[PDB]
């Protein structure tokens, strides 16, 4: 997260980090032997880490559980991004308290303007290397589907959505990928793509969590 | 000749450590890789990355 905020000790407590020797990418709790994280995430050994602030020491709060299976959405496009989405089953169920808990999926979709929180333990610098040991957190409006388009052009699908600031400065970047994006307490995206990291005129694409509510749930449901 | 084309990170926000073989080093580096759209100068380890592009 770049021009981001320290979120404080488990203030996201559905975040988790996906460690394969190191974290690599984030990921969404959405109940206590699921998660949600991209597509592009898919890697074997996965091992998730929950109550995490300080990812490089144990501080006593976190739980380290492998994942049992990794869905990726049937109709994934690597090429194009499209329905960037997955799902991982934990080995066992998390032990669900105040650090560690679940967020609610959305009942209808986002609208422009409304403001998010993004979070992730991924780099902070739009020029340069510095990944931070604390989690980050970053308040980021949805934009609208014509100024996302404007920004890449014949790139954005119907499941996929801009949020940022078009002057730069504040953005996700490499290590938030498959991070929540969560407005008014309900999960609308997940970290994706975009165009180096908080450049102007280039705010990152999320994967649009609303169009796959059904298929998350029946998912989960027959797995 | 893929082995002398720069690391390519991708427009993904993963961080995914892989392999480059680096020409001017003579050598198989390390590098983020953001998780998709990857090149052919693009490694899961020094082993694959040194008999692919070893002494190019
Ligand atoms: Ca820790």
């Amino acid at each position: 997260i770049v021009g981001g905020y320290t979120c404080g000790a488990n203030t996201v407590p559905y975040q988790v980090s996906l460690n394969s020797g190191y974290h690599f990418c984030g990921g969404s709790l959405i109940n206590s032997q699921w998660v949600v994280s991209a597509a592009h995430c898919y890697k074997s050994g996965i091992q998730v880490r929950l109550g995490e602030d300080n990812i490089n020491v144990v501080e006593g709060n976190e739980q380290f559980i492998s994942a049992s299976k990794s869905i990726v959405h049937p109709s994934y496009n690597s090429n194009t991004l499209n329905n960037d989405i997955m799902l991982i089953k934990l080995k066992s169920a998390a032990s669900l308290n105040s650090r560690v808990a679940s967020i609610s999926l959305p009942t209808s979709c986002a609208s422009a303007g409304t403001q998010c929180l993004i979070s992730g333990w991924g780099n902070t610098k739009s020029s340069g290397t510095s990944y931070p040991d604390v989690l980050k957190c970053l308040k980021a409006p949805i934009l609208s589907d014509s100024s996302c388009k404007s920004a890449y052009p014949g790139q954005i699908t119907s499941n996929m959505f801009c949020a940022g600031y078009l002057e730069g400065g504040k953005d996700s970047c490499q290590g938030d990928s498959g991070g929540p994006v969560v407005c008014s307490g309900k999960l609308q995206g997940i970290v994706s793509w975009g165009s180096g990291c908080a450049q102007k005129n280039k705010p990152g694409v999320y994967t649009k969590v609303c169009n796959y509510v059904s298929w998350i749930k029946q998912t989960i449901a027959s797995n | 000749d893929f082995c002398l084309e720069p690391p390519y990170t991708g427009p993904c926000f993963a961080r995914i450590i892989r392999y480059f073989y680096n020409a001017k080093a003579g050598l198989c580096q390390t590098f983020v890789y953001g998780g998709c759209r990857a090149k052919r100068n693009n490694f899961k380890s020094a082993e694959d990355c040194l008999r692919t592009c070893g002494g190019a």
